[PDB]
């Protein structure tokens, strides 16, 4: 049955409580069986769901969401397949038993950016650790997240799982979601998206972790490949219209090769702009005080029509030339759109300094890439890693992924932290943050 | 702190590394927590400041202490457990965190421990003085600081009732457990709370509320006979939510107790809410680890069966070798059409003469549906074969690989292999080792499919109709027989059916992004001879034996290359068309190869960082075919060079007997426009698009299928 | 593992030994001596002088020039012998005058030595590689010269 207001949420949550209480007694034998059936239905239902994940969202394209859904559905059943998360974990003779127990009902916020890629990831680690989730998607992409959750539910139902193990709200609202966070029966929150609601998630009096996204800078110096770094960044930013979290947000290049990039970008897929339209582009992404929701995931050309100036169809991304790095200029914040920021560096040393301020502006250090020659300049890469504060260091490597790239890299998501800022480094969320291990001593 | 500082100063440390405050105040400490230069808080003590520590907007962990309950049942050692708790509560006047705070005992032994406590070190109180101590500990709604750590006797002088000097601890008898009863909160004083239990079952329930009242679960201890009642201890651990579960053990420590136990402190948590289990704080919560990733160059490979045998009449001689080697049991996988012919006695009879147990497996049809492969594995492990010999081209040879895996690993479910091994490009997950108790021999019956040499297997599920491709370099047969005496009478309408399949098998592996110098010569040799006497093998069949033999050995040559470099997109809509129109494979990639080549040589949305700078191009690779096969003028342009290649491809069909467009191939307009959309975005996801350097789009994968329907030639 | 560019001895089941007291050769050949895994790496051949790249490369050229014309050639090996000759006619000259300064050519030459190894593992060598096998043993000249003149 559908839920309209808090009156029916305060009855939906009891069903999930009762299902979790009974599900906590399951052993490792039939917990992996439910894990198998849930992962298959997530992978086997990637295309249909991705087609209907853009019909009402209106942002992104179907082609890139197929790989994103497929990669996220199989990576979880690729490293967490066989690890003891139930019953006895270890045994120390010293008689020391280290059984583990789940946490319980889990809250989860699914953004409009990835309504289904992160909905099936969260749903697939909870039933591995014997806990339940309630999802609260955006009103723009509510129907896509609910279908993704229901597919995994029905897959788990015909595997030995209790009936009402996963829930969601229909026609949600800000006041309804607030009552879900303050409910005294939920003891975990998995918050994702921009700094719009994750700030409120931390200030909720409950344990919560946030899979955030900081503006990741890319540093290209004079010794790097100039015909190769132009394209690796170019294809990694057009991936799903640059909505994939922890994607590129700003490029920093030295003065030696600045003009060597400026004509190349306009040649291949970029369109630079310096007139009054640069101010228009700055104003077209701020409706009031923050990022607007009308240019997120849209192709480059249409936002130019809204900005006023005409841009040809073939163009891929648009890039501004801004030197100041502060709040008044909005070109440094996360944009989640196929746009890039190009910065001026007098040498390599100030390039890293100009990148520290960019990472700190995002609040959470997630990734940071540097493009340089890694064979005859090995000191620069070593120096580059001890100055930034990010969870991932990539050199000569695209931020998110390709379309024979590296395969054993965790997705851009599944990387959360536990604080807003103050030099915080993200970490990979897995079936250990949702589990509590107890020790008995004889 | 200063002692440790000065010790570290004369060891190489900076001078102001540790700081402290003098004459501190609540207003001064608040400014320290809100300072933007501090990014961690380690809070310890009672819920007076740790509650405010969490609500500070900064990461913080708290080494708290919840009231730890003690459960003593009737089966426990009364004479021993009375004193373990007694000495653990008098340690430092019961101020050490996570000490005993309440004892829960059953009614069967409640009276026994009452006078024992008063005998050894306790002093019970039940009169008006009972409601004196409770009012002492809580004065303003919070614990007072005038009785923390004080010995038991002096605090009695506060209430006005004399208590002898020798007395150790004072204990009340309270049944109601709530907030207004102050005897359940943490007291940090040598006092204990005693609770009434009617049986063991309610004792644990009466302990659940006690742990929950402390907020954070730290330790739990119950005393019981652990040798003759092992179920009770097991039940006790799955009900209490604390980091430590002790039995017959004092909570904190002794004064030959256990030595390898972490202290009561160094055990913190990160939330004040309910159902929070503490953990040991160590030098991992104060450290952040970063990971660097280096762009490592990728290495190719060239993986083939150990032996490949080929000549006119090479089956019995190659089969003989197997007899000479130790091989007693073998099973043959086959289709239906050939068994009613004399195509099964030429392998069984040569086996029976030497003497070996061979059985008949005659149920595999054109497409394996995961139901006959399962029953094949059921026959396999009911026979225990030593050699698996495949027969037939395509369907019965692909299914034999799956039978081999399920026979050699019965415990591994098929659905586990559907997400681990589905594309041969990753090398991080390994197949379980194969060939331990069997080995695969592959024999072909049709000219134009090199499935006997590739590590590919496609399994359909009859429940819904979804394909589960499998691909890893462990399903390759250990031997491949390429004989031609069994193809002298194939119908002329089918000899070329697979013959053109090999043309697209080799033409597509040459322009793949995984094509290397090892698989380029073989991919080109297959095409060179297929314009020499492959049409002769069509018009003659039996009038020209040698041409049919020469063409047959080329199907493996085409397959020996694409087993190392995956096919492109042409072999994807070929898969999709041949499974819903029920048209046979070989036709599907024949009438759209003349339309997918033009969609690979133009300006064209292309995948970048590969096939754009690492590989030269795809338009000029097709140009090499026109000159390698010798159909180009001495002086000509590349754009017009592909034109004559396509012209040759078209005019070969004039005698190849293949339809000009898909509609004339036996499909109806009505069942296309309503199914093309359903048909398009599945060929995009059948493990193709690794090859065919151009990145495809659904918007451009339909105009191909619509352009081929009316016979119209693609142009922009 | 191969550390020379021009001899295909990692994929072929050929081995020759000499007697101790006397000097006649003891050739051995059985498909069973082929290693079950061969590693072809190019960074192991980066600084060997321009006096071993010129004799190994010619040895590889000889290894494939007659495997195409050998009486044991089948439709399975002429596709690989015809490729090594095509590959070495455009990278061997570039891997001699310029040496390691052109690392692409060295990799191509090293990789195409094993391709000729595949070609002559199945077809067998002609008289050119037998008289050269003895003329390089009595006069103590290296293998690669003898089949070059």
């Amino acid at each position: 049955m559908a839920v309209t207001n808090v009156a029916e949420l305060n009855a939906l949550v009891e069903r999930v409580k009762k299902a979790q209480r009974e599900y906590a007694s399951f052993t490792q034998e039939q917990v992996d069986k439910i894990f198998r059936a849930a992962a298959l239905a997530a992978a086997d239902a990637r295309i249909p769901l991705a087609k209907m994940a853009v019909a009402e969202s209106g942002m992104g394209i179907v082609e890139d969401k197929v790989i994103k859904n497929h990669f996220a559905s199989e990576y979880i059943y690729n490293a967490y397949k066989d690890e003891k998360t139930c019953g006895v974990l270890s045994e120390d003779d010293t008689g020391t038993i280290t059984i583990a127990e789940p946490i319980g009902i889990i809250c989860g916020i699914v953004p409009t950016t990835n309504p289904t890629s992160t909905a099936i990831f969260k749903s697939l680690i909870s039933l591995k650790t014997r806990n339940a989730i309630i999802f609260s998607p955006h009103p723009r992409a509510k129907d896509a997240t609910n279908k993704a959750a229901d597919i995994v539910l029905q897959a788990a139902i015909a595997a030995g799982a209790p009936k009402d193990l996963i829930g969601w709200i229909d026609q949600p609202s800000v006041e309804l979601s607030n009552a879900l966070m303050h409910h005294p029966d939920i003891n975990l929150i998995l918050a994702t998206g921009g700094p719009g609601m994750v700030k409120a998630a931390y200030s909720s009096g409950k344990p919560a972790i946030g899979v955030g996204a900081g503006n990741t800078p890319v540093v290209i110096d004079e010794t790097a490949d100039i015909k190769r770094a132009v394209a690796s960044v170019l294809m990694s930013k057009t991936f799903d219209n640059g909505v994939i979290c922890a994607s590129e947000q700003s490029v920093v290049v030295v003065d030696s090769v600045y003009d060597a990039v400026r004509e190349r970008f306009a040649t291949h897929g970029g369109y630079l702009l310096q007139g009054k339209e640069l101010k228009a582009v700055q104003d077209v992404i701020l409706k009031n005080g923050a990022l607007n929701a009308a240019i997120v995931g849209q192709p480059a050309y249409k936002i130019a029509e809204l900005a006023g100036f005409s841009v040809p169809e073939n163009t891929k991304i648009l890039i501004g030339e801004v030197t100041v790095v502060d709040e008044s200029e909005p070109f440094a914040h996360e944009k989640l759109s196929p746009t890039l920021a190009m910065y001026r560096a007098k040498d390599f040393e100030d390039a890293v300094e100009k990148a520290e301020k960019l990472v700190a502006m995002g609040g959470i250090g997630h990734t940071s890439c540097l493009y340089t020659d890694q064979d005859n300049q090995p000191a620069r890469v070593s120096y580059f890693g001890q100055k930034m504060k990010t969870a991932r260091i990539l050199i000569n490597t695209p931020a998110s992924q390709g379309g024979l790239y590296n395969f054993k890299l965790a997705p851009s998501l599944t990387l959360g932290c536990g604080s807003w800022g103050g030099n915080s480094i993200s970490e990979n969320v897995g079936p250990k943050h949702l589990i509590n291990k107890k020790t008995v001593a004889k | 702190a200063d002692i440790v500082l000065q010790a570290a100063i004369a060891a190489g440390a900076p001078k102001d590394l540790i700081g402290w405050i003098d004459q501190p105040s609540v207003e001064l400490s608040n400014a320290l927590m809100h300072h933007p230069d501090i990014n961690l808080i380690l809070a310890t003590g009672g819920p007076g400041m740790v509650k405010a520590a969490y609500s500070s907007g900064k990461p913080a962990i708290g080494v708290g202490a919840g009231n730890t309950p003690v459960v003593i049942d009737e089966t426990a050692d009364i004479k021993r457990a009375v004193a373990s708790v007694l000495m653990s509560k008098t340690f430092d006047n019961g101020v050490i965190c996570a000490s005993e705070q309440s004892v829960v005992v059953v009614d069967s032994v409640y009276d026994a421990v009452r006078e024992r406590f008063a005998t050894h070190g306790g002093y019970l109180l039940q009169g008006k003085e009972l409601k004196a101590v409770q009012d002492v500990i809580l004065k303003n709604g919070a614990l007072n600081a005038a009785i923390v750590g004080q010995p038991a006797y002096k605090i009695a002088e506060l209430a006005g009732f004399s208590v002898p000097e020798n007395t150790k601890i004072l204990i009340g008898e309270v049944t109601v457990v709530d907030e207004s009863e102050p005897f359940a909160h943490e007291k940090l004083s040598p006092t204990l709370a005693m609770y009434r239990a009617k049986d063991f079952e309610d004792a644990v329930e009466k302990a659940e509320k006690l742990v929950a009242m402390g907020g954070i679960g730290h330790t739990s201890c119950l005393y019981t006979d652990q040798d003759n009642q092992p179920a009770r201890v097991s039940y006790f651990g799955q009900k209490m939510k604390t980091a430590r579960i002790l039995i017959n053990t004092p909570a904190s420590q002794g004064g030959l107790y256990n030595f390898k136990l972490a202290p009561s402190l160094t055990l913190g948590c990160g939330s004040w809410g309910g159902n929070s289990i503490s953990e040991n704080v160590g030098p991992k919560h104060l450290i952040n680890k970063k990971t660097v990733a280096k762009r490592a160059e990728n290495m190719l490979w060239h993986k083939l069966p150990k032996s490949i045998y080929f000549r006119r009449g090479s089956l019995p001689i190659a089969l003989d070798e197997v007899i000479t080697d130790g091989h007693k049991r073998a099973l043959i996988v086959t289709d239906r059409f050939l068994f009613n012919n004399g195509y099964a006695d030429q392998i069984t009879s040569v086996l029976k003469a030497a003497g070996v147990e061979t059985e008949v497996f005659f149920e595999v049809e054109a497409d394996p549906t995961l139901s006959i492969v399962r029953k094949g594995a059921e026959l396999a492990n009911s026979f225990k074969p030593d050699v698996i010999i495949a027969l037939g081209g395509g369907s019965p040879m692909d299914a034999a690989k799956i039978m081999w895996v399920m026979y050699e690993h019965p415990e591994t479910h098929f659905e586990e292999l559907a997400l681990r091994f589905m594309d041969i490009r990753k090398r991080i997950y390994k197949f379980p080792k194969m060939g331990v108790k069997a080995k695969m021999i592959a024999v072909t019956t049709t000219s134009g499919t090199g499935s006997e040499v590739t590590p590919f297997a496609v399994v359909t599920d009859d429940a819904t109709g979804q394909k589960y491709p499998l691909a890893d370099y462990a399903l390759t047969p250990d031997m491949a027989i390429v004989d031609a005496n069994l193809v002298m009478d194939m119908p002329k309408s089918l000899c070329a059916f697979g013959g053109l399949d090999a043309v697209t098998h080799a033409m597509e592996a040459y322009v793949s992004v995984l094509a290397s110098e090892f698989s380029d010569g073989q991919a080109l040799q297959a095409l060179k001879l297929l314009k020499e006497y492959l049409p002769a093998s069509y018009h003659e069949g039996s009038k020209n034996p040698v041409a049919r033999e020469r063409v047959h050995s080329a199907a493996t040559i085409a397959g020996i290359a694409f087993a190392n470099a995956f096919l492109g997109v042409c072999h994807s809509m070929a898969h999709k068309l041949g499974s819903q129109f029920h048209i046979p494979h070989g036709l599907a990639n024949a009438l759209l190869i003349c339309n997918v080549i033009r969609y690979n040589a133009n300006d064209n949305t292309k995948q970048t960082a590969f096939s754009q700078y690492d590989r030269p191009q795809a338009r000029r690779r097709y140009a090499e075919i026109a000159d390698h096969l010798g159909l180009s003028a001495p002086g000509d342009r590349t754009a017009a060079k592909i034109e004559k290649l396509l012209a040759w491809l078209e005019t070969l069909k004039a005698e190849l007997g293949i339809p000009k467009s898909i509609r004339e191939a036996g499909v109806q307009e009505a069942d296309f426009l309503a199914n093309v959309d359903k048909l398009s975005e599945d060929a995009f996801d059948d493990q193709c698009t690794g090859a065919n350097p151009r990145y495809p789009l659904i918007s451009e994968l339909k105009q191909i299928l619509l352009d081929t329907y009316y016979g119209r030639d693609y142009v922009e």
